[PDB]
């Protein structure tokens, strides 16, 4: 995803969008399942997995025995610190794919995503939030702003437009799928 | 020389400011000396530059009215041949061939001199050089070089702005920062001489030369051909000199030197394996250094005798000659080897500070180096490094670390052209950076450089650039200009800093010129105690961290515009003050005297020989010298030299230096503890002299100003304040105060610069500089300090802003209710072009804009408007045909 | 600084005896290769006979005539005697003392310009 | 007076356009400083009756184009 992330932003490939969606679904399952987080933490603690090693891309970089933090490496001795929610690969992949997911939806669609995420925060079920998005779909286009003008301009300038804005059902589904994920990310952040 | 093709005399309200001359760079640095950046100051406005305008000689903002045949302001088709000489202290000019009747002399020789022309606007000028760079209409004076002859090696001569980097470019200004100044080896000796001479005689034989003391090309006789054993004594000495130099440099190169066929018309040379042996690149570099030393001594011998390229140092020497010398000198080395023996801070204006919202801007790095970018509150100080204090949040990509009251690592490093964008969400109190469109990883797992910070005053975009650094600012006026905005700012909802902004952001930067500012109470090592039967001003500094401080009184004393017993005390024009040095302060670092408003020289050490002085010797129509006026920005004497022998250890009361200024004659005299000093100065008419003392803090109490008076001489306050002029009692009004020279000031870049249509080509008849765009600005002058500041710069100066707003209110009140005489009187101070520019200008403080509008409506358009409005109620209709119609 | 003062070269009819004295004063190092350079009005400069220490006279195409050049290194004093005079010999003669020995330089550029060009005098022939 | 006419007309048109676009940098730092002195000057000129028929037409068009069309 870091390999073709720039490409995937330049042109929102259908595979790009679909992969972001099902990665989001996996994250939603992981967040909803408390046993998922506990078992992942236990697994990481048992195997002493260095998640930040995978998080940081392997590039050409050497220290030449300069600024060696061996004291710091001795300082980290916490099994709880071995597994961190920020270091989790699922949410890391979501962070890597998040600009692509935002490119999936229009800036007005992003406004509806924010409103739907607020609805999720206000103890609302998925279908209730979907109905709210269907009712409030009128705000797209109506909400105009000078910055929103160039946002729309760049959104159209982006070549791939596999998303269907003329379909209210598809727009509502995309808004819902981004909004619940962002609400869970707010819970975890 | 240079011809003006067409000069507009009155394109604007004032005459065309056309001056030509020479300017000397200050401190032997690329920064030149002359008119300050972004101001209506040309050449000849300071001691650094010397100019001539066709009728006057200009130096230090004062003209001399030079006389010449058909004296007049420079009109079209004027040769204006300027001859500069620097070995001698003289710069001469000749208008249309006839020399000017007076030159400049004893100007400070140090620094690099260049020609320079201040051409105002609405003018066309074209230079002349030698060769393809121009046609010399008039012949140069004897013993003079061409204008283009002094071209730097391997450089193409071109013309550009003298000091300002203005290019009339929007959002692409290369805000470049500071620049750079710009017995065991005797056998070895003999054998090396042998090898050198046989290598040379191989080439000699290849031509067909023989041996013999006579050296004729026809006879092909070469005395050096014979071996060193039988070499003739003069040729032996000639060869041995270079052999001795070669081995001396070999042993001085840091490496110890000891002991460890072909067609032959004459004899057979037998060289060693020079090429066969392999020499390491370090040895190659050391031999190269030896060759550089040999060429350096060659040049040292040669410069005594003709502006040849070899006169240039080895660093700029032509590569062909450099390589030839390198190999020629390295041959002997191979024989030896074979045998086995002022960072600049830019920022947006403080009025555009934002207290909330999401903001972004881009910083370019054309050259990677000391670059810091970020957001700082308006309280940031230019002298302090960006991010080194709690008032600034900066990031340095080259060192990959954040700066706010401390240094902490953040992210990776950048390269040339790597744009860095600044996400700032004030509502969330988050702020971080995107390098080349990607978010940095901070240290372990974070992405934000700074957080949990009080909003306080709105944060402002700011960037600090170090030596030899080039960067560009992109606030985001146009989204299309922004490149990586769609990657980060678009997704997270950060709006551009200046997308809604209608006009370009004025830029405020750290200015190089240090000005005198009033001493503040909270300033470290600066405590001025005001006591009071004569008033005293003592400086009891406590920190004493800074070495040398320059102190100046707030207001000056002016001399007579035309130079010529209590009764004679009242008739007299001499004014006296004194400086008393407290015990513990070493007198040799104290200089007491007068300065003008042009003293902006700052250095860790002060010497009277470094004082900027130039004396113009104006002569007669017959060439006879009559007047030699000397200019200076500093007139003091050294307290150490004024100290009478033994007073440094015997005087318990310290040293008192009394300065007397006679304004009627322009004479400055000094007295040391009742003893008259032999050092005295003569100043020009209409000169304003500021009492000033320069001192190095060696004791808690350094010295004090005394405003007392001596017999038959009036006190200083009498000349300072006009209200107290006849009273000889010494008083200390609150207006008078000491000011120390400081570098903590900001300067504003004008939104519109003077566009120049310079040719930028090596065209014939010389390079052409033409500018037909009339640009003007209003300059507010402070009479007390004899200084000028653009009226637009008062936005950040709250005190001057308020005082001028109330002054405009006073003008409106005094001319209100149809006082026509007062309106006519005010018409002189407030001019019609001034009012038109004030009302039209988009960039203007609100208070000043309202004041100028009200002043306009009061002096004009007031009486008729009021009378007509009052009459409006009445209705009188004449009985005419239009009435019937 | 080595300065060469040249005196003589008066004007008389052809066939007369002309005496020229050139004295070099300056540093005690690098005294060698005194030469004369002749330049006619608006014409190419030629090299006159050059004498060096050890009585080594280097001739050229301009030595035609009756030349007698002798140098003394004790005071760096050169006496030049012209016996046969021709109308084409009217030119300015400059006395030079260059450390380039006898007119050769194995080093090259770092000494080809190592010349001390002293003052000269105008020789005129009727 | 004629130069003042042209100046006030052009700045009034530019000011109304800028106010329509709602810039964040009004002349003088506040929309009050942008408009109040300019409209005061225009009002004084109108009272003095300097403006001619065409100038009044343009003024009415800029203040309200629909009604004064």
């Amino acid at each position: 995803v870091d390999y073709n992330r720039a490409k995937w932003l330049k042109e929102p490939n259908p595979e790009a969008e679909e992969l972001f969606r099902m990665v989001a679904e996996v994250f939603i399952y992981w967040s909803k399942s408390h046993n998922f987080k506990r078992e992942e933490q236990n697994f990481v603690v048992q195997n002493e997995i260095n998640n930040m090693s995978f998080l940081i891309t392997d590039t050409k970089s050497k220290m030449s025995k300069a600024a060696i933090s061996d004291q710091e490496r001795k300082k980290m001795k916490r099994k709880g610190d071995r597994y961190s929610m920020q270091t989790s690969l699922i949410v890391a992949a979501l962070k890597r794919l998040l600009p692509i997911g935002l490119n999936i939806c229009a800036p007005g669609d992003q406004e509806l995503i924010a409103l739907a995420k607020n609805r999720f925060s206000l103890k609302d079920t998925e279908e209730e939030v979907r109905d709210i998005i269907r009712s409030n779909i009128h705000l797209q286009g109506k909400l105009e702003d000078p910055a929103i003008r160039w946002q729309m301009a760049l959104y159209k300038d982006l070549p791939n437009r596999t998303e269907d804005p003329s379909d209210p059902e598809r727009t509502v589904e995309r808004v819902l799928g981004i909004a619940n994920v962002l609400f869970h990310l707010e819970q975890k952040s | 020389e240079l011809m003006v093709d067409h000069t507009e005399p009155f394109v604007t309200a004032e005459a065309t400011h056309l001056r030509v001359g020479w300017a000397s760079t200050e401190g032997y640095s690329p920064y030149p000396g002359g008119g300050e950046e972004w101001g209506g100051n040309g050449v000849g406005d300071d001691l650094f530059s010397y100019g001539f305008d066709g009728l006057h000689l200009w130096s230090g903002c004062i003209a001399r009215t030079v006389s010449s045949p058909n004296q007049h302001l420079l009109r079209t088709d004027d040769v204006i041949s300027c001859c500069l000489d620097l070995s001698a202290p003289s710069i001469s000019f000749r208008i249309n061939g006839q020399p000017v009747q007076g030159m400049f002399e004893n100007f400070n020789i140090d620094g690099l001199f260049f020609p320079v022309v201040s051409f105002s606007a609405g003018i066309k000028v074209r230079f002349l050089l030698g060769g393809r760079h121009g046609e010399f209409k008039f012949l140069p004076p004897p013993g003079y070089a061409a204008c283009y002859e002094a071209v730097l090696p391997k450089e193409k001569l071109k013309v550009e702005h003298s000091r300002e980097y203005k290019q009339e470019r929007t959002y692409t200004r290369d805000l470049l920062g500071p620049t750079v100044s710009l017995p065991h080896l005797e056998r070895i000796r003999e054998r090396l001489a042998e090898n050198i001479h046989e290598l040379w005689v191989m080439n000699k034989i290849e031509l067909g030369w023989q041996y013999g003391p006579v050296r004729d090309d026809n006879k092909r006789q070469h005395p050096c051909l014979v071996e060193f054993c039988k070499l003739p004594e003069q040729e032996r000495n000639y060869n041995l000199q270079m052999s001795l130099e070669t081995l001396k440099t070999l042993l001085a190169l840091g490496c110890h030197v000891g002991i460890a066929y072909q067609l032959t018309s004459g004899y057979k040379p037998a060289p060693m394996d020079l090429s066969f042996i392999k020499l390491t690149p370090s040895q190659e570099a050391m031999v190269d250094k030896l060759a550089e030393n040999a060429h350096n001594v060659w040049a040292r011998d040669r410069i005594r005798q003709r502006r040849n390229p070899r006169l240039v140092p080895y660093t700029l020497l032509d590569d062909r000659t450099k390589k030839s010398n390198k190999d020629s000198l390295r041959e002997a080395v191979r024989t030896l080897l074979g045998y086995g023996y002022r960072f600049r801070i830019f920022r947006a204006e403080k009025t555009y500070a934002v207290k909330a919202g999401r903001w972004y801007f881009e910083f370019e790095a054309v050259t990677a180096g000391d670059m810091r970018v970020g957001w700082s509150r308006p309280g940031c100080q230019p002298d302090l490094e960006l991010g080194s204090d709690d008032r600034a949040f900066a990031f340095d990509g080259f060192k990959a670390q954040r700066w706010h009251q401390g240094n902490e690592h953040y992210g990776r490093s950048w390269q040339a052209g790597d744009v860095v964008g600044c996400m700032v969400d004030m509502n969330e109190h988050t702020m971080m950076f995107t390098l080349n469109g990607e978010i940095l990883l901070d240290d372990s797992g974070s992405e934000l450089a700074f957080k949990d910070f009080d909003v306080g005053d709105g944060f402002i975009p700011v960037c600090s650039l170090g030596v030899a650094q080039v960067g560009r600012m992109n606030f985001g006026k146009d989204v299309s200009t922004l490149k990586y905005f769609t990657i980060c700012g678009l997704q997270e909802g950060y709006e551009p800093f200046a997308v809604n902004t209608n006009r370009d952001i004025t830029m405020w930067l750290s200015k190089r010129l240090p000005q005198f500012l009033q001493v503040p109470s909270n300033h470290e090592h600066i405590e001025v105690t005001r006591i009071d039967k004569v008033t005293q001003k003592s400086f009891g500094s406590q920190n004493n961290n800074t070495d040398i401080m320059f102190y100046r009184l707030s207001m000056p004393i002016e001399c007579a515009e035309v130079f010529s017993d209590y009764e004679y005390l009242m008739q007299t024009s001499t004014y006296y003050y004194s400086v008393r040095i407290f015990p513990g302060q070493e007198p040799a670092n104290v200089w007491v005297g007068w300065i003008t408003s042009d003293f902006h020289q700052y250095d860790t050490g002060f010497d009277l020989d470094r004082v900027r002085t130039v004396t113009v010797t104006l002569g007669d129509e017959k060439g006879k010298v009559h007047e030699s006026i000397k200019r200076s920005n500093c007139y003091m004497v050294c307290a150490g030299e004024s100290m009478s022998p033994g007073q440094g250890r015997n005087n318990s009361n310290g040293l008192e230096i009394g300065c007397v200024v006679d304004a009627a004659s322009g004479l400055l005299t000094f007295i040391a503890n009742g003893k008259e000093l032999s050092t005295y100065y003569q100043v020009e008419p209409s000169t304003k002299l500021f009492p000033a003392v320069f001192a190095q803090a060696t004791s808690p109490n350094v010295f004090q100003f005394e405003l007392g008076r001596i017999k038959n001489v009036m006190p200083l306050s009498a000349g300072l304040f006009k209200s107290e002029h006849k009273n000889p009692v010494p008083q200390c009004p609150p207006r008078l105060h000491v000011q120390f020279l400081s570098h903590v000031l900001w300067s504003r870049m004008p939104n519109q610069f003077l566009k120049v249509d310079v040719s930028r080509i090596s065209e014939r008849q010389g390079w052409l500089v033409q500018c037909l765009d009339p640009l003007q600005f209003m300059s507010l002058h402070i009479p007390e300090e004899n200084r000028s500041v653009d009226i637009l710069e008062l936005t950040e100066q709250e005190e001057l802003l308020q005082f001028h707003y109330h002054t405009l209110r006073l003008y409106s009140a005094v001319c209100a209710l149809g006082n026509h005489r007062v309106a006519h009187a005010l018409c002189s101070h407030v001019d019609e072009p001034q009012l038109l520019y004030a009302i039209e200008n988009k960039y203007m403080p609100g208070l000043l804009r309202a004041g100028y509008y009200d002043l306009l409506i009061d002096i004009h358009l007031s009486s008729y408007a009021t009378a007509r409005l009052m009459m409006n109620n009445e209705f009188i209709v004449p009985m005419t045909e239009e009435t019937k119609s | 600084q080595v300065q060469l003062q040249e005196s003589g070269g008066g004007l008389m009819q052809a066939g007369g005896s002309l005496r020229l004295s050139c004295t070099a004063s300056g540093s005690i190092f690098s005294i060698n290769s005194m030469g004369w350079y002749r330049q006619a009005p608006g014409k190419q400069r030629e090299l006159v006979a050059t004498i060096t220490s050890g009585n080594s006279i280097n001739y050229a195409d301009s030595v035609k005539g009756r030349f007698t050049i002798s140098r003394d290194n004790a005071k760096n004093t050169v006496y030049l005697q012209m016996n046969s005079l021709k109308p084409e010999d009217t030119a300015v003669y400059y006395c030079n003392a260059d450390r380039v020995p006898n007119g050769y330089n194995p080093w090259g550029t770092p000494n080809d310009e190592y010349d001390y060009w002293g003052q000269g005098t105008q020789v005129t022939v009727s | 007076l004629d130069i003042l006419k042209a100046k006030t007309i052009q700045m009034l048109t530019e000011a109304v356009k800028e106010g329509s676009l709602h810039a964040r940098d009004p002349v003088g730092g506040t929309t009050e400083f942008l408009f109040v002195p300019l409209i005061k000057l225009f009002y004084t000129l109108l009272i003095m009756g300097i403006f001619h028929n065409e100038d009044l037409k343009h003024i009415l068009q800029l203040i309200e184009p629909s009604v004064f069309k």
